[PDB]
């Protein structure tokens, strides 16, 4: 049985340009797109089909996994998985000890998809320096990847899982995409159990990380402290302060740009002062807090903005509407896109727990050169959406760790 | 002549329904070459005659073939094709050269009535139904139907390359070794056999074909080394651009030189260091086709420069799967970049060139990354590998420069290369202020209905000055304050401004720009051997700023 899928009123399927791909990945990708289609997942499909969405290889751990790219044909079938059904994020999620993730995608191989939308799930696999016409399929099944899987899917799922939310009525099970969230705040060694438990339910209907997010708190915009202050030093905390004044309500300059009178030689040092040191502590307090007035909207995008700090060390900032910011995070430790790779699926991730959805990412680097690398890394199963910016000098300073 | 193919399901745009447009009249001549050709068309199964009872119609016509004395009919889909789904697009680009593996043998075969040989969705024939019209339109007219696909009918080059691919699959799956390339009409083959040998499996797949309804002239007529192919001229094992003549003119047109530009920029996928700057600045601006451009010195010589690499022919090489690709980059003309790719020293599979400005402000490391960047995508379509990158640019200037940076980047694999002009850092802002260097603090600011400037500084030294600039916008104020303060400072200094837009460009470390400005900006910091940059909030009262900044 197909549940009925519709897209958008007024908008038609995909047409998305398949990236080229290197003659490694072209090959694992036929390999695991015959096998796929032996088993009738997938059907080969002729030019009457117009529509197409991106394919590539990722690895998962030597194995090439396939990884297709329904951003845009998610935007086109939005209403669907977004408000027909469509799942609920549990509050508690964010509030865990523990909280595992596991692949279930597995398990949309099963369902079969309506005949009616196949032909919008088409893709491409490209040969080399174009010398035969790309092969092409549409899927017979819900796709991995696709918002629509899980929203369809939903009802098997539950059924799946009833028994073990029933036995444990204090561990929260969250799907989002092709991966489940299970949390709870037992003693990780009895999460760990709990875990192989569930796995076993699971495991009777087909199927093969750890976060602790109650320990996730925000990156402060940060003050120095410093032995002695010179004029260059305040002017950059009056900078700084300033800036967070703009979001942070209650930050106080005045007694400190005070300091900075006249026309001093960067270098001279000027001596702190009560008001002032007391203003710098003061405003201390507030930055270390949530930013008054801000609150999740559930209706508008998320928007994740990135900074290079230089030495492995990246910023980051969760906003809806600019400088009200939802979070504020930082991320560590070779390879600049790998990195930047590496902080874009970690915070992805925190946003999944935390608001049940991706953010828009903004990101500092060069179009094609994030185009051409990205997937050299990749290892989630969804992907976000994304623009290239150029980080403003100053936001880059100011939210130095 | 009508391949036992399976058909293609087609239908048409969801809301929309079959074309029902009138047939015009038609001279007598021309109604004449119609019935003769439809009556030789219908006799072959390509269309077939059909009742009144059919709805739709398309307009058809004939005209005069070549200066000769044939007719060719003439159908008119406009309406059918607005009304006909969307089809997959053909190819995606086609194949270069230099990707290409080589080959012993090569046989062109062409598919005759390539179109007509393809079945059409029978559920989809009377939606081209057309008319030919009786003699003054007098009486009803002869009603046909097509059951191939039409010339000039929107699915039909997508629905016979598919229908091709089919059918060319098992010979490919049973005939790995040797290489086909499909392009409308025409079948590329390759084969690394000998001429016996090889003239054999052509047989075998013409007989393949034909099995299928395609049809194929024989081996008596099939051409010879060199083939022409896509602007190209192609060996067993060397591969070349086609002859590329530059004509001798005194006078050149907007058109002429247009021509010349695509030519060379053709010729540069082969022939090394093509250049086309000078010639391309002629195009800058508004003019007719027809006008002629006085060249100047530079493009004269350039022109010359170019006439000499083309004298002597150049090859291209074939690809060998066993070995790294190498790329090597030079610096050009400021702005242009070369390129060449190779397997063995030197003979290249290809070479190239890259122009472009990214923003209004690039430096030299910027620019040849970017190149790396286009470089390797061309190479992933290519070869479908990435190469391994020989660069003017020691490591130690890309890596100072790689942290200094804000923007995330990185290149694969790369080692130096001694090849002048090396791409470098041409100066370096300090990281701290400098102590014992004039503090001078800047401002510019402009009228907004005016556009009268005011740029100037007050210094540290208590020094201070202030221009009045005209016509100029609050941002060009703010750098050539800016300027000012590198002009009268000393070789040391500290700069400290308001402006985020000012601060953004140098911080950045531009070495080229749109901008006279900007170059005069940074003539000057080459020749410092100090600067440090600081921002500071506009109008917040801090102490330095407000006082050129009233003073303004
Ligand atoms: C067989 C062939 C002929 C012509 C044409 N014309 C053009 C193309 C694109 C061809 O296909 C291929 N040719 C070659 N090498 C090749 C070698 C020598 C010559 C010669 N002479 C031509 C092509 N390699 C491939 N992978 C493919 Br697919
Ligand atoms: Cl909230």
């Amino acid at each position: 049985e197909t549940v009925p899928v519709k897209l958008k009123p007024g908008m038609d399927g995909p047409k998305v340009k398949q990236w080229p791909l290197t003659e490694e990945k072209i090959k694992a990708l036929v390999e695991i797109c015959t096998e796929m289609e032996k088993e009738g997942k997938i059907s080969k499909i002729g030019p009457e089909n117009p529509y197409n969405t991106p394919v590539f290889a990722i690895k998962k751990s030597t194995k090439w996994r396939k990884l297709v790219d329904f951003r845009e044909l998610n935007k086109r079938t939005q209403d669907f998985w977004e408000v027909q059904l469509g799942i609920p994020h549990p509050a508690g999620l964010k509030k865990n000890k523990s909280v595992t993730v596991l692949d279930v995608g597995d398990a949309y191989f099963s369902v079969p998809l309506d005949e009616d939308f196949r032909k919008y799930t088409a893709f491409t696999i490209p040969s080399i320096n174009n010398e035969t016409p790309g092969i092409r399929y549409q899927y017979n099944v819900l796709p991995q990847g696709w918002k629509g899987s899980p929203a369809i899917f939903q009802s098997s799922m539950t059924k799946i899982l009833e028994p073990f939310r029933k036995q444990n009525p204090d561990i929260v099970i969250y799907q989002y995409m092709d991966d489940l969230y299970v949390g709870s705040d037992l003693e990780i060694g009895q999460h760990r159990t709990k875990i192989e438990e569930l796995r076993q339910h699971l495991l009777r209907w087909g199927l093969t990380y750890e976060l602790h997010p109650d320990k996730w708190t925000v990156q402060p915009i940060v003050l120095p402290e410093k032995d002695s202050w010179t004029v260059n030093d305040i002017q950059k905390l009056v900078g700084k302060l300033n800036w967070a004044s703009q979001i942070y309500p209650g930050i106080k300059v005045r007694q400190l740009c005070k300091l900075l009178r006249g026309t001093k030689a960067l270098t001279e040092v000027i001596p702190l002062t009560e008001e002032a040191e007391l203003e710098l502590a003061e405003n201390r307090e507030i930055l270390k807090e949530p930013v008054h007035g801000v609150y999740y909207d559930p209706s508008k995008d998320l928007i994740a903005e990135i900074q290079k700090q230089g030495q492995g060390q990246w910023t980051y900032q969760i906003y809806q509407e600019p400088f009200k910011n939802l979070k504020t995070g930082k991320y560590a430790r070779t390879n600049d896109v790998k990195q930047l790779t590496e902080a874009v699926q970690k915070i992805t991730t925190e946003s999944i727990v935390i608001w049940g959805k991706t953010p828009k990412f903004k990101l500092p680097i060069q179009k094609e050169t994030w185009e051409t690398w990205w997937t050299e890394y990749w290892q989630a199963t969804w992907i976000p959406e994304w623009e290239f910016v150029n980080t403003p000098p100053l936001v880059k300073l100011w939210y130095q760790l | 002549p009508i391949s036992p193919i399976e058909t293609v399901p087609v239908k048409l745009k969801p809301g929309m329904d079959g074309p029902k447009v009138k047939q015009w009249p038609l001279t007598e001549e021309k109604i004449k070459a119609l019935v003769e050709i439809c009556t030789e068309m219908e006799k072959e199964g390509k269309i077939s005659k059909i009742g009144p009872e059919n709805p739709y119609n398309t307009p058809v016509f004939a005209i005069k073939k070549k200066d000769s004395t044939k007719w060719r009919k003439l159908v008119d889909f406009r309406e059918l094709n607005k009304r006909t789904q969307d089809f997959w697009e053909v190819q995606l680009g086609i194949p270069h050269p230099a990707g290409l593996k080589k080959n012993k043998s090569v046989t062109v075969l062409d598919v005759g009535d390539a179109y007509f040989s393809v079945p059409l969705d029978e559920d989809f024939r009377k939606y081209t139904a057309f008319t030919i019209p009786s003699i003054n339109n007098e009486t009803p007219g002869i009603r046909y139907q097509y059951n191939v696909l039409p010339q000039g009918w929107k699915g039909s080059p997508a629905i016979f390359q598919s229908s091709m691919t089919k059918i060319l699959e098992p010979f490919r799956k049973q005939n790995p070794d040797i290489v086909i390339y499909q392009y409308m009409d025409d079948l590329y083959v390759g084969s690394d056999l000998e001429i016996g040998q090889h003239r054999t499996k052509i047989e075998e797949l013409r007989q393949h074909l034909l099995r299928w309804g395609l049809t194929t002239p024989d081996k008596k007529h099939q051409k010879e080394p060199p083939f022409l192919w896509m602007g190209y001229e192609l060996h067993p094992d060397k591969w070349t651009v086609q002859p590329i003549v530059l004509p001798e003119k005194d006078s050149w047109t907007v058109n002429d030189i247009q021509k010349l530009v695509g030519k060379l920029n053709w010729a540069s996928q082969i022939y090394p260091g093509i250049k086309v700057r000078q010639l391309c600045k002629l195009l800058r601006g508004t003019k007719a086709l027809t006008e002629v451009i006085p060249l100047t010195e530079e493009a004269e010589l350039e022109l010359a420069e170019n006439r000499e690499i083309l004298k002597e022919p150049v090859h291209g090489v074939y690809y060998d799967p066993s070995k790294d690709l190498i790329a090597e980059i030079q610096k050009q003309g400021q702005g242009q970049w070369t390129y060449q790719i190779y397997q063995e020293p030197f003979k290249n599979l290809k070479t190239g060139k890259y122009a472009r400005m990214r923003g209004a402000h690039t430096n030299d490391v910027k620019q040849l990354t970017e190149a790396v960047q286009k470089i390797t995508t061309e190479s992933i379509v290519i070869w479908g590998k990435t190469p391994k990158f020989k660069l003017p640019i020691q490591k130690e200037t890309w890596e100072t420069w790689w942290t200094e940076y804000w923007q995330a980047t990185w290149i694969p694999e790369w080692e130096f290369v001694n090849t002048p002009p090396l791409v470098k850092l041409w100066y370096q802002l300090e990281k701290e202020p400098i102590v014992g260097a004039e503090t001078f603090y800047v401002d510019g600011a402009a009228n907004r209905e005016t556009k009268l400037g005011k740029a100037g500084y007050v210094t540290n030294r208590g020094r201070q000055k202030v221009v009045t600039l005209t016509d100029t916008t609050n941002q060009k104020t703010e750098l050539q304050a800016i300027y000012l303060a590198l002009q009268d400072s000393g070789l040391e200094v500290n700069i400290v401004t308001d402006s985020q837009y000012a601060l953004g460009i140098i911080q950045a470390q531009p070495d080229q720009s749109e901008s006279e400005l900007v170059n005069q900006i940074i003539e000057q910091l080459i020749k410092k051997e100090k600067v440090y940059l600081a921002w500071v909030p506009a109008h917040k009262g801090i102490g330095g700023n407000e006082q050129v900044d009233k003073l303004v």
